[PDB]
């Protein structure tokens, strides 16, 4: 993960979407493969096939969520031309809230992954400016 | 490191996976605990006899001990297991998921 | 002190020693006593303290 | 030294005090079949103790004073009014039979720690083994629901399991017409409206199960009306037992500390008869049971604990 | 400092605790409400049932608390010394600032209107 | 059991873990563990039915797993650096299987699953030990090799144990339940600090034991292991509804009880780190906990359930239970916070 | 009222009380003489 | 001793093996202890020569140490010779 | 009370206050300096003890 999330940090905003796009699909496609394994793990499925079914919706799905999370805040960067605002992590968080209620087909999970994946990836971007810590190194 | 240490440290990781990945007889697991005991006695007496690190030649001998324990505490619930449901098959031990 | 009366003086004794208290509080905080600008002064001929 | 592990090791053992003559002997039948007079005679011959069968009142008789408390205290749960309305409407039938399960259930752990703790053997007239058939003739001629049977044999279940069968089983044969007949002779107005197929279960249960089953574990004296008159002879039928089967000659000094430790603790004893399970018949209402609970704790050396209420002379409090 | 020790020699060059220490009242006063939760939880008269018990509940609970007092307020006098002995010791990293006054320092005035 | 074998064999589950304590060398440490599990295993066998056997079997499954891993570490750690001093470790690969081991003992998540499990299926005086006494060991160990210890693990370690064991206590009606779930949670908070300051995951420790012991020794005093049946408690013992009240607000944090103060002190030592968003999600997801510990109280204390009439033979009984410490135990599980900076004896 | 047993608490545990009590006296006196020593060593040591 | 000397004759009669073991344990425990000869036992472990006796730097003041293997000074076996 | 006596228990109070709140920030200067440094008392992780080295001529010489 270390360096898939390397890659998307080192491409500035607006400059090269179409990279940008393989990092976050890439990422998020990670994650529903991890998802999988621990769902198809914790609770047969019903047959090898079921399992396989189960797997590629969920992976799917998270990279549908990361592959337009990615695009739409590049796009929304260079449009608006201002490379450095939270809001179009915002935008882009919303946008993959929204397609995660898509494929989920539940207007009232779109409208509340649209709120909290926008507020959150609208977090992550001031983070990263402002150099927020997660896990803060102890230094005292 | 030396090439002996890649086919005993391969044989941890094999014990270790078999130990994971449960199939049905619960004695079938604990033969998978008495080899990944068997790698480390392996993997211990090697580094030790090499280094001739003269005191620790009796480490690997108390890990045979407590090998022992393990194996003997093992078979002991097998017994009460087996007696319960006249089978050491672990999907019958499936009493408290509530 | 009636057997029926004593319990009235818990509340007033609880005022008297947390007066008490807080007089004794003010006799730690005297590093300042009569040495600030702008009351700093010299004391009276009878006087030990300008305030206890 | 109140009984413990600590007594159990330095020598407190259930095997130093037990002798041939330390027996737990039960005295079954039908009602107004002789059991009390035949349970008496028997403990005063064998140099047993006597236990007056269990009724309402039996935990008053065993704390505080030993005197009967108002009936609120016992549920209001009535024998008479199970006589007069078996169907009321107000559950008395099962609330009383869950009672006196309770009731037995505690004197059969009173028994067993006498016996343990001294080894002097015991009498009962009825016991948590056969208290069944009581319950099965109620269902039979419907008073109670088949739900306050399935309640009934939850408490059993999770109770009867930790104590051991009496040793001798005594029976007292007696027919339902001549039960009849002695019931309507003995007068109380109560009594002598029970019906003939109510007594007819009774007979049913304790001779289709209760018998059978004991047979397996305890030695069984099955007496007629005329045999059961003359205590002596019964008593020559006890003294000469074999004892021969049974879970009691499996029985060790180990075991029997743990026994010791359940029936000396009678809130554990008692912990399953309170199970969370919501019958109309035994549920109270948290308002009612809160107000009894108050005029409980105001009588006369039931605030504190025993030995602790000045109200009723006990002394040196500050230092007990 | 010394290994696994409560006490080190070198904290009785501290002054103990007084006696009549708030700290070490209060837990007085914890010992004191423990033996009140004994009365009440066995059904005793609360406030009056056994005091022998309950004095004891009040001594041991002095007792001990007199003893952690003493330690804590090493371990603070530990911290301390530690902490200026360091400051001694590298003066380069901490070094005493020029002080300027207010008529001097520009602040920024930000209206309230 | 017999009365001097039970002892004999408590004494063996305390040596275990005193071994673990006191020795230098890692074999030691590892003969520690396995003492321990040892002796833990008749314990929870002891009442002998399907479920302790189930109980067991799966605590054993588990623990000697982590044991095998500890072991590889000690020797990964030879061979990279000829020594068995208890440390740090030199090697990384060590150093995340030693932490993987510990983990797995203390049952944090994602390896958390066997202590909801366990827990239940074996007495409460067994589980009392369970939840508390066996921390002590794989604690002691992290307390000495946290320099080597990879920070982003043992912080994935807590964040999850914080997170599901706050949703896991949401959907249990099972008083063991329940107090293992609080154990999965509480253990986030130890290990979350541990790489900050030690000191305060000790504090965090000893608080959480004292207040897991008042739980354990309340609900075995009324022989509760279900809410319903712990709803019975205020028509028996009206004290202890409130004792248990307390010790229960104090478990969520709430000040100005005792259980405030390791979550104060953590959130303390986190900030002095510039770690702002790792405290801030940790106390809101302990609100998680503080609800369903909240819930307790309402069927316990705060609303008087329906009870039975049975009931009223309770009455006339009293309590005949040891209920050893509780008096001191329930004191010292609501009322310290005033004596905070005694927290300095534990430096 | 007057019990139909004897409860176990009926009278003191003379044996106990006396434990008790001589506990708390034991403790009590150990602690004022371990404060005093405390006091004198501290001065001692500073000069005082 | 009665009560004692009942015992062993009636585990003589029932478990004489018992006896036995008990009885040679025994001697086992005890024996080492009063024992005049135990002490050379370590004095022969001690002088068997598993090493080499690495000399000493003639520093010019070590007047009990042999300049040579047949001198006078060190150690001595002929107590060992003796035995 | 007088203006005096509580002005000048006022000043009494904010030396205290300064005096603590100095100290804390030194407090947390010196542990940043001593964690990254490993000079200092504080953040002192053990290495082994030398004393248990054995000097003692060994079987062999190259050692
Ligand atoms: C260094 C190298 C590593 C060292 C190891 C080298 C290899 C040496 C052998 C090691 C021991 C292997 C032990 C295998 C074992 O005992 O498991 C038996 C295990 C249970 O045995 P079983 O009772 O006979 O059940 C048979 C059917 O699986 C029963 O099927 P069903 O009735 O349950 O039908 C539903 C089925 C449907 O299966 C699925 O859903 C598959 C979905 C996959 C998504 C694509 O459910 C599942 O199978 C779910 C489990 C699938 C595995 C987890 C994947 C996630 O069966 C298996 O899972 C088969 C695996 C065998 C190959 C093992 C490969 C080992 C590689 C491990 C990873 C290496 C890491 C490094
Ligand atoms: C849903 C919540 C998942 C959060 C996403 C975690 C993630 O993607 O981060 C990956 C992280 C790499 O970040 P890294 O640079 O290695 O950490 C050092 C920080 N200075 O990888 C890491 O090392 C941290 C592990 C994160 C585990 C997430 C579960
Ligand atoms: C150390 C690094 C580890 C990082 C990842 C840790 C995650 C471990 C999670 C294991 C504990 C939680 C188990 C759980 O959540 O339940 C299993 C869950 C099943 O949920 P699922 O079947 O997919 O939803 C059905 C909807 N009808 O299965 C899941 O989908 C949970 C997936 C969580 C992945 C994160
Ligand atoms: C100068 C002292 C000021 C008080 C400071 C209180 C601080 C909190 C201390 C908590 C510990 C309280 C003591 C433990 C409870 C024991 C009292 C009890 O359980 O029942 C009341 C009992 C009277 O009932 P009874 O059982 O019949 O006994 C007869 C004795 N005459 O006993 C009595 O007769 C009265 C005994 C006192 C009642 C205590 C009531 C509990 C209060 C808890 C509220 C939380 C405390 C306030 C929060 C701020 C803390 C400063
Ligand atoms: C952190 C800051 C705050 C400080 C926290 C400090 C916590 C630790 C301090 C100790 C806390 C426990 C204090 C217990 C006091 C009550 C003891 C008591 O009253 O016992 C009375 C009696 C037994 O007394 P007895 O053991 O015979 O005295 C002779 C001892 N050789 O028999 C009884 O009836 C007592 C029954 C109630 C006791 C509950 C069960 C515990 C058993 C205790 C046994 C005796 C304890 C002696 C305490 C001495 C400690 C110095
Ligand atoms: C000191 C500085 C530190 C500050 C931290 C806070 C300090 C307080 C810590 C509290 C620790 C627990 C000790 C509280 C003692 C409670 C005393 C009490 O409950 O009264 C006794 C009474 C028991 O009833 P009973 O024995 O049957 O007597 C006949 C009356 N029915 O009880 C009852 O009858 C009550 C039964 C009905 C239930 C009512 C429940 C609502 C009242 C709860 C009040 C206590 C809440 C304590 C929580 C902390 C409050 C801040
Ligand atoms: C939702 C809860 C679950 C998720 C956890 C919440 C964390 C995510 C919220 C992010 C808030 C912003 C933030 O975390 O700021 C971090 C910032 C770090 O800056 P720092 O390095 O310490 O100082 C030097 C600056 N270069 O910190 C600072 O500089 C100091 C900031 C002071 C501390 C602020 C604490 C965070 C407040 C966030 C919530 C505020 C909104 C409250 C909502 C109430 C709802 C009713
Ligand atoms: C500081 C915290 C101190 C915590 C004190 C714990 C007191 C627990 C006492 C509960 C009530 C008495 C009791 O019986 O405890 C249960 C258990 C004995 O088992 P029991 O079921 O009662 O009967 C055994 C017969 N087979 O009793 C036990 O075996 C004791 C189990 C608890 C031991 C671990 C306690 C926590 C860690 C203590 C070290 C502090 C750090
Ligand atoms: C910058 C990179 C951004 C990465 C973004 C990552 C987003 C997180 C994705 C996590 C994995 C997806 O998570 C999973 O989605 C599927 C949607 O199909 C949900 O699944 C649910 O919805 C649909 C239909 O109802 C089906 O999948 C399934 O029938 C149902 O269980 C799961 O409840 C959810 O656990
Ligand atoms: C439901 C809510 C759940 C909790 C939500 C918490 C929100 C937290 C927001 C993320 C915090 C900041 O997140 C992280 O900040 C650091 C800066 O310190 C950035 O760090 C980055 O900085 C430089 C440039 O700045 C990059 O070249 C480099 O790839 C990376 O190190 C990360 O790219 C960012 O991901
Ligand atoms: C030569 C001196 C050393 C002699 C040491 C002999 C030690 C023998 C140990 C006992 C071995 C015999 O093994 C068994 O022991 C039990 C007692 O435990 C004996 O049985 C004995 O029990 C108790 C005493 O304990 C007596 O009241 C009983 O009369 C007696 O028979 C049996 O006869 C024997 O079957
Ligand atoms: N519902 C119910 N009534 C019971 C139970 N045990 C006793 N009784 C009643 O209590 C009364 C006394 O029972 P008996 O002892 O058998 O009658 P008796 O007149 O005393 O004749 P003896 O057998 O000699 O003692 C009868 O009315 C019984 O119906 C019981 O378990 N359930
Ligand atoms: N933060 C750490 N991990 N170490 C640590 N406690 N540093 C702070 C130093 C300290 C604090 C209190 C005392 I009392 C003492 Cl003597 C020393
Ligand atoms: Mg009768």
């Amino acid at each position: 993960a270390k360096t898939v999330l390397r890659q998307y940090w080192d491409i500035p905003e607006g400059t090269e979407c179409h990279r940008k796009t393989y990092a976050t699909t890439s990422i998020g496609g990670a994650a529903g493969l991890v998802v999988s394994a621990y769902s198809v793990a914790l609770k047969t499925p019903t047959s090898f096939l079921e399992g396989v079914a189960r797997t590629g919706r969920y992976t799917f799905t998270a990279a549908a969520i990361g592959a337009i999370f990615g695009l739409t805040s590049c796009i929304s960067a260079q449009v608006r031309e201002k490379p450095d605002d939270p809001l179009n992590y915002l935008i882009g968080g919303c946008a993959g809230g929204l397609i995660l209620g898509a494929r989920t087909r539940s207007y009232g999970i779109g409208a509340a992954a649209c709120a909290y994946m926008g507020l959150t990836a609208a977090l992550v971007k001031m983070g990263q400016l402002e150099g927020w810590q997660v896990f803060a190194e102890p230094k005292v | 490191m030396s090439m002996v240490y890649m086919n005993i440290m391969m044989a941890f990781t094999v014990s270790l996976v078999g130990l994971l990945m449960y199939r049905s007889h619960l004695m079938s697991s604990l033969l998978c605990l008495e080899g990944m005991m068997l790698s480390l006695f392996v993997m211990a007496a090697l580094t030790i006899l090499n280094s001739h690190f003269t005191l620790a030649s009796m480490m690997p001998i108390i890990l045979l001990v407590f090998a022992a324990c393990e194996a003997a505490l093992g078979l002991s619930l097998l017994v009460m297991v087996s007696n319960t449901y006249g089978t050491d098959y672990v999907q019958n031990l499936n009493l408290l998921q509530c | 002190v009636v057997r029926d009366h004593w319990v009235h003086v818990l509340v007033p004794m609880g005022f008297v020693f947390g007066y008490y208290l807080d007089r004794k509080n003010d006799e730690k905080l005297t590093a300042f006593r009569n040495k600030s600008l702008l009351y700093k002064r010299e004391l009276k001929p009878n006087e030990e303290v300008t305030w206890k | 030294l109140q009984y413990g592990p600590l007594a159990y090791i330095l020598g407190e053992k259930a095997t130093k005090k037990m002798t041939e003559k330390s027996k737990l002997i039960t005295v079954d039948g039908n009602i107004c079949s002789g059991k009390s007079k035949l349970a008496k005679e028997i403990a005063e011959k064998l140099g047993l103790k006597h236990f007056p069968e269990a009724g309402i009142h039996y935990v008053d008789s065993t704390t505080g004073d030993g005197k009967p408390l108002p009936v609120q205290f016992s549920g209001n749960c009535s024998l008479e009014k199970f006589y007069d309305d078996p169907k009321s409407n107000d559950g008395n039938s099962y609330r009383l039979q869950a009672w006196l399960y309770a009731s037995r259930l505690l004197q059969y752990a009173d028994a067993l720690e006498h016996l343990l703790s001294t080894g002097q053997g015991v009498v009962l007239e009825r016991s948590i083994y056969s208290d069944f058939v009581f319950l099965e003739a109620m269902y039979r001629q419907g008073f109670i629901r088949k739900q306050c049977v399935d309640h009934y044999n939850q408490v059993k279940k999770v109770t009867i399991c930790e104590y051991l069968p009496p040793h001798v089983v005594v029976y007292v044969d007696v027919p339902v017409p001549e039960v009849q007949s002695r019931i309507q002779k003995k007068g109380n107005p109560h009594e002598m409206k029970i019906t003939s197929a109510y007594l007819q279960d009774i007979e049913n249960a304790y001779k289709g199960t209760f018998l059978p089953e004991m047979s397996e574990k305890c030695e069984v004296l099955q007496y007629s009306a005329w045999e059961a008159q003359d205590a002596e002879k019964v008593v020559e039928d006890i003294e000469y037992l074999k004892y021969d089967k049974g879970p009691w000659l499996d029985q060790n000094d180990r075991k029997l500390h743990k026994l010791r430790m359940l029936v000396q603790d009678k809130l554990e004893v008692l912990n399953y008869t309170s199970i969370p399970v919501f019958l109309p018949e035994v549920t109270v209402g948290a308002h009612q049971s809160d107000q009894v609970f108050q005029e409980f704790t105001e009588l006369p050396g039931r605030k504190y604990r025993a030995g602790y209420n000045e109200d009723v002379g006990d002394k040196w409090i500050w230092l007990k | 400092r010394a290994t696994f020790q409560f006490l080190p020699d070198e904290a009785r060059s501290l002054p103990p605790p007084k006696l009549t220490d708030p700290r070490l009242a209060f837990v007085g006063f914890l010992g004191y409400c423990s033996g009140l939760i004994d009365n009440a939880i066995r059904r005793r008269p609360v406030l009056l049932a056994g005091l022998h018990r309950q004095l004891l509940y009040i001594t041991s609970f002095v007792f001990v608390g007199y003893y952690l007092l003493k330690r804590q307020d090493y371990m603070y006098a530990v911290r301390d010394h530690d902490m200026f002995s360091y400051i001694k010791s590298h003066p380069e990293d901490f070094p005493e600032k020029d002080k300027k006054t207010y008529g001097e320092v520009f602040e920024e005035f930000h209206p309230v209107r | 059991m017999n009365p001097i074998i039970f002892i004999i064999i408590l004494l063996t589950i305390m040596l275990g873990t005193i071994i673990v304590m006191i020795s230098s060398h890692w074999l030691l440490v590892w003969i520690g563990f396995e003492m321990n599990m040892l002796a833990i295993i008749p314990i929870m066998m002891k009442n002998h039915n399907p479920r302790a056997t189930e109980a067991s079997t799966k605590y054993f499954l588990t623990q000697s797993t982590a044991s095998m891993l500890l072991m590889m570490a000690v020797i990964i750690n030879l061979m990279f650096s000829g020594q068995w001093t208890v440390m740090k470790l030199f090697n990384p690969m060590a150093s995340m299987l030693m932490t993987m081991a510990l983990a797995m003992k203390l049952g944090m998540a994602p390896f958390h699953f066997w202590v909801p499990e366990v827990t239940q299926g074996i007495p409460l005086s067994s589980g009392l030990i369970l939840l508390t006494w066996q921390k002590l060991a794989p604690m002691s160990v992290l307390y000495q090799i946290f320099p080597s210890i990879n920070l982003n693990l043992i912080l994935t370690l807590s964040v999850l144990s914080i997170l599901i064991g706050g949703w896991g206590g949401l959907n249990q009606t099972q008083l063991r339940k329940i107090m293992a779930y609080s154990s999965i949670a509480h253990m986030g908070w130890m290990t979350a600090v541990l790489p900050y300051n030690p000191t305060m995951t000790l504090l965090n420790l000893i608080i959480y034991i004292i207040m897991t012991s008042t739980m354990f020794t309340m609900f075995m005093a009324n022989s509760t292991t279900t809410t319903l049946s712990l709803s019975h408690t205020w028509n028996k013992t009206p004290i202890m509804t409130v004792l248990i009240l307390a010790t229960l607000l104090s478990m969520g944090g709430l000040p100005p009880l005792s259980g405030f103060m390791p979550k104060w002190m953590i959130i303390q030592e986190m900030t002095k780190n510039n770690s702002i968003i790792l405290p801030t999600f940790m106390a809101i997801t302990a609100l998680l906990n503080l609800y369903f510990y909240m819930r307790l109280t309402y069927s316990t204390t705060l609303t008087m359930f329906p009870s039975t009439n049975n009931m009223k033979m309770k009455w006339q009984f009293p309590l005949m239970k040891k209920m050893t410490f509780l008096p001191t135990m329930v004191v010292l599980s609501t009322m310290m916070l005033p004596l905070t900076p005694m927290l300095s004896v534990l430096e | 009222k007057f019990y139909i047993q004897e409860p176990p608490h009926g009278s003191p545990n003379w044996l106990k009380v006396g434990l008790t009590l001589g506990t708390s006296v034991f403790l009590w006196i150990y602690l004022i003489k371990q404060h005093n020593e405390d006091v004198l060593e501290y001065k001692r040591r500073n000069g005082l | 001793a009665e009560r004692v000397a009942a015992f062993l004759k009636n585990v003589w009669a029932k478990e004489p093996v018992l006896v036995a073991s008990f009885a040679i344990a025994g001697l086992a425990v005890i024996l080492p202890t009063l024992s005049p000869y135990t002490k050379y036992s370590l004095m022969i472990n001690r002088a068997t020569p598993y090493n080499y006796p690495v000399p000493l730097r003639d520093d010019g003041n070590m007047p009990d140490v042999p300049s040579h293997p047949q001198d006078p000074q060190g150690p001595s076996l002929e107590w060992l010779k003796r035995l | 009370d007088g203006p005096e006596k509580n002005y000048e228990r006022t000043m009494a109070i904010l030396q205290i206050e300064a005096e603590k709140a100095e100290l804390r920030l030194k407090e947390l200067e010196v542990r940043r300096l001593m964690r990254a440094r490993g000079d200092g008392p504080w953040f002192h992780y053990p290495t082994i003890d030398k004393e248990l080295i054995d000097h003692s001529p060994k079987a062999t010489p190259d050692n």
